[PDB]
């Protein structure tokens, strides 16, 4: 669950990768059934909008006892997993997931050629504030990332439901196609961080799910300040806590090599210079051919 | 085998033994059939298409965190005509059971619900007779009556005890604790053990409360005889059924007719007169509904899951807004024009707070001119038949703070208080002001404020407030003169000012020329429409479908479909702009801005651009969809061009036409 402890339970359940792949919580049927699933854990919807710490303590204490016998129904079997969960003395608790994304969040939105410049020395200079954060003493960070954490999810669940209600991920044959052209937060997707988030919430919903053969994902983005994409390749993935010889063998990023085939090919002023191979800066104009190529070389 | 847990069966139950229907219900045996009756009714009721209508009634109930469960009184009757007969002659404690049995098929279903609420009520719909307060005599004492009429008063919620505990003055054990009756106080004189004269202190460790209102039910105007006093009643309304009427409004309450004894009122009549009173059991919403009391439940407008699907269904058709504006007021020959802005306005646009600091309307406002006899009332009372919340007033017959709100000194606290208006009664809803160039100036210029900033500013009497005024106006108006001259400019033709005439979304003018092939047509389907609906041209089952084959002809959808279409889409639906052509629109605004220079012409502003965003949001939602189309852009910008055009000149229109043909 997204942020248990720091938020609602509610909110939890809401911003899940996984409750959400296997509610679909982006139209109303999902939100009905969830609904009905918190009715009949027996939590009010008052109650269950609460935040952790002022949540009813009988609630929260039987809060394993429910899930043991109500999550089987809906499918959420793989929600129950042992983790790692650190306390200070008159101070909250806080799990490893949950740190982890307060840094990522610090590292994405904390706060020609040069334009770029000045984004890439932007976010050398999040990498500072992710830095301090790791310290005991600043715990105001920590909490500043949270925040900032629990907005980007919104504003990514927000993409999403626009994402896959306008029907925009064409699929191909060969792989699946998704493009961003006049979305309402268009400038969040310049982080590759925040385009890799994006593109992990459509893998697991609607892919991961309906039994559908796995295909590697192309998600790419537009920012008008300087009229260039940034395409992703994403490798898929396997359904969730289902193990099996063929989800123990794992699935290789062929992506970079495509890319630079391609690249090397072509004439469209690519740029392969990311330390992740598979996120590339596409000009505006060259997307279709380079998409076109991509179809025909089949080495995906 | 105990006795105590043995039961009879039906026909036997049927077999009355004892002095009165409460005695026979509250014996052991008997109540123990009844339960088993009630929850065998409520599990295997099945409607005319097969499912469990109670079960998926009991899911929903179960899903919104409700504590009311709504039961017919005709499907209790068809399936078991013994307990609908004992629930008309002894309500309480049919009630209680059929609380109790409630309770243990919400459980069946949510076997924790305990949890979320501790008890359910039972809500009966449709009693099939209906009693004004005149009419109630002492033969309906302690039985289960349904009456109308007007919420003149109301007093705010009070938390009542449950269960009330006493401890004697002298010997200090405390009695066990009591059932509070709604209607009067519970006293103890006799004293179980110490056996005192003495009064008992009222103490309790722990009590449980209660919700507890209490409004004056008045006869409605129009049912009370012309020129008499009207009659009154007070109701008394329970956890969960308060805040559900609002002074003003219209209601059917259904509820149990109980006396008790009254000092006061003794002492004064001189007679031994026992005071009455109505314990509320269920509150229909009548005001603005005179023609929708033909269907059946507490609430028309509300929806079940198969209607959700149904609508969904509906909505995936391409044509949908043309069968949506065909059906508006489908007895109405033509004025397609004039249907398109009452579905628009109807199904509004999106409100909108930028980052906090601005608001924008997110309503429509339509207004008729035209010609004596070119069928605008009627269209106005369609608007109000179809609409969730809707009031109706005339040129004169509304007054400056009879719309909006107004300002009196309570009767009871002898202090200055805030009364609503028509504009507060339609909040989320439709004002429709036929004659509205009759109105007075003042009563005119009252609805500035309300129709734009949404909101009714109020300073007297030491009151300083702002209420809510979410509503659309809908209005009919005549051209000065009688009769719309095309020659004019459209300023000459009315009397109304710049300000109020640009406060209005859409402008639809109408008029009556005398045209051998309209003639016909118009007087061909009138005359069809006056034969259809003459009075003469299993029995509920049969009159359903005569009257859905005498519908089909002239609607492709079903009205009281098309009312829980409009609620629905009101409701759930918010659609928004990511994708749209900018230099479209603004070269549209400008072009407008630059025919509209002309004097006396129709007055242009940025209202009217943000007009035709509200349009396309509203032809979005028409559609259930969550972003608005290129298409519905460009119907909307037709629609506001085509306005714009019709308001012109004669000489001058061909020439706009021309010009404006892109965009149309
Ligand atoms: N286009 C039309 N289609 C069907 N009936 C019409 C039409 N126009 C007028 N009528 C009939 O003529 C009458 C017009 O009266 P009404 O519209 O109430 O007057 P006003 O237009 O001043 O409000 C109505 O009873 C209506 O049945
Ligand atoms: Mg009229
Ligand atoms: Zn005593």
């Amino acid at each position: 669950l997204f942020l248990l402890r720091h938020s609602s339970l509610y909110d939890s359940f809401y911003y899940s990768n996984y409750v959400n792949a296997k509610l679909s919580l982006w139209n109303e049927n999902g939100k009905k059934r969830l609904h009905k699933m918190f009715a009949r854990m027996g939590i009010p919807l008052s109650t269950a909008q609460e935040t952790w710490l002022y949540m009813d303590h009988s609630i929260k204490r039987e809060l394993g006892i429910i899930f043991d016998k109500n999550l089987d129904r809906y499918g959420l079997q793989d929600i129950i997993r042992d983790g790692f969960v650190r306390t200070l003395g008159y101070r909250g608790s806080i799990s490893a997931s949950e740190f982890v994304e307060a840094l990522t969040a610090l590292l994405e939105v904390g706060n020609s050629a040069q334009k770029l410049t000045n984004l890439r020395k932007r976010w050398v200079s999040n990498f500072w504030l992710s830095w301090d954060a790791l310290d005991d003493r600043k715990v105001e960070l920590l909490n500043r990332g949270i925040q900032l954490a629990q907005d980007l999810q919104r504003a990514i669940f927000n993409t999403g439901v626009a994402i896959l209600e306008k029907k925009l991920i064409k699929h191909l044959r060969i792989y699946r196609l998704c493009v961003l052209q006049d979305g309402p937060d268009l400038d969040l997707y310049r982080n590759p961080l925040t385009l890799l988030r994006l593109g992990n919430w459509l893998i697991e919903c609607c892919a991961e799910s309906e039994d559908k053969q796995l295909l590697p994902m192309v998600l790419a983005s537009i920012d008008e300040n300087t009229d260039t994409y940034l395409v992703a390749g994403l490798t898929p993935r396997y359904p969730r806590g289902l193990d099996t010889i063929h989800t123990k063998k794992p699935i290789l990023n062929n992506f970079s090599m495509a890319f630079q085939q391609i690249t090397a090919e072509t004439d469209a002023k690519v740029r392969i210079d990311n330390f992740e191979s598979s996120i590339i800066e596409i000009r505006r104009e060259d997307l279709s051919p380079f998409l076109e190529k991509l179809t025909l070389s089949g080495l995906l | 085998i105990d006795p105590l847990r043995e039961e009879l069966t039906l026909e036997s139950l049927s077999n009355v033994k004892a002095n009165s229907y409460s005695e026979w219900i509250t014996q052991p045996n008997v109540s123990r059939t009844i339960a088993r009756e009630l929850k065998s009714f409520l599990l295997e009721y099945t409607d005319e298409t097969g499912r469990s209508v109670y079960g998926a009634r009991i899911r929903t109930l179960g899903e919104m965190n409700s504590e009311s469960l709504e039961v017919n009184y005709r499907h209790l009757a068809e399936s078991k005509a013994i307990l609908a007969l004992f629930l008309a002659k002894c309500p309480e404690e049919m009630l209680k059971i059929f609380d109790l049995v409630a309770m243990e098929a919400t459980e069946l279903h949510y076997p924790d619900y305990a949890r979320i609420h501790s008890e359910i009520h039972v809500r009966i719909s449709d009693f099939p007779t209906i009693y004004s307060l005149r009419e109630l005599r002492e033969s309906n004492l302690s039985s289960l009556v349904r009456v109308t009429g007007v919420v003149t008063r109301r007093t705010g919620v009070f938390p009542q005890l449950k269960y009330v505990k006493f401890n004697c003055l002298k010997c200090g054990s405390i009695l066990g604790p009591f059932f509070q009756d709604s209607n009067e106080e519970i006293r103890i004189s006799f004293c179980t053990n110490c056996k005192s004269k003495g009064p008992f202190r009222v103490n309790g460790e722990k009590t449980v409360y209660r919700n507890y209102q209490r409004v004056t039910l008045q006869e409605a105007p129009g049912t009370v005889p012309p020129g008499r006093l009207p009659r009154h009643r007070e109701v008394i309304l329970l956890a969960d059924l308060v805040d559900v009427s609002k002074p003003g409004e219209e209601v059917e309450v259904t509820g149990i007719y109980k006396n008790n004894y009254d000092g006061n009122l003794n002492a004064k009549n001189g007679f031994p007169v026992f005071a009455t009173i109505i314990e509320a059991n269920s509150i229909k919403r009548r005001e603005g509904n005179t023609a929708n009391e033909g269907e059946e439940g507490l609430d028309v407008f509300s929806w079940t899951e198969e209607e959700e699907r149904e609508f969904r269904k509906i909505s995936r058709d391409r044509g949908i807004i043309d069968k949506i504006i065909s059906s508006m007021a489908p007895s109405i020959y033509g004025h397609r024009d004039i249907k398109t802005a009452v579905a628009c306005s109807l199904f509004g646009g999106v409100p909108k707070n930028v980052n906090g600091k601005h608001s924008i309307r997110g309503d429509i406002n339509v207004l008729l001119l035209g010609d004596p006899g070119t069928a605008k009332s009627q269209i106005l009372k369609y608007v109000e038949k179809t609409a969730h919340r809707a009031v109706f007033a005339t040129g004169q017959g509304a007054s400056a703070v009879g719309l909006t709100a107004s300002v009196r000194k309570d009767p009871i606290t002898k202090e200055w208080t805030l009364e609503g208006g028509a504009l507060v009664l339609a909040d989320k809803g439709v004002c429709l002001i036929d004659e509205f160039d009759k109105m007075n100036d003042q009563d005119r210029t009252s609805i500035h404020e309300a129709m734009e900033q949404q909101s009714i500013s109020i300073s007297k009497a030491g009151i300083v407030t702002t209420l809510q005024a979410r509503c659309s106006i809908i209005a009919a108006a005549n051209p000065n003169g009688g009769r719309y001259n095309s020659t004019l400019p459209l300023a000459q033709n009315v009397s109304l000012t710049e300000p109020i005439l640009s406060r209005f979304d859409i402008l639809c003018v109408v008029r009556d020329l005398v045209d051998e092939e309209a003639d016909e047509r118009l007087a061909t389907f009138v005359v069809d429409s006056h034969v259809r609906s003459h009075p003469e041209n299993n029995a509920r089952q049969r009159r359903l479908q005569r009257q859905r084959k005498k519908e089909e002809e002239i609607s492709p959808i079903p009205q009281e479909l098309l009312m829980k279409y409009i609620h629905y889409a009101r409701t759930k639906i918010y659609p928004k702009l990511h994708q749209m052509d900018m230099d479209k629109v603004s070269r549209v605004y400008a072009d407008l801005r630059r025919e509209s220079i002309s004097t006396g012409s129709f007055p242009i502003t940025v209202r009217h651009l943000e007009s035709i965003l509200r349009i396309a949001e509203s032809f979005a939602k028409m559609r259930l969809s969550e972003f608005v189309s290129s298409y519905d852009l460009d119907r909307a910008i037709k629609v506001v061009v085509d306005s714009f055009v019709d308001a012109q000149k004669v000489s001058v229109r061909r020439q706009l036409r021309r010009s404006f043909a892109i965009y149309t």
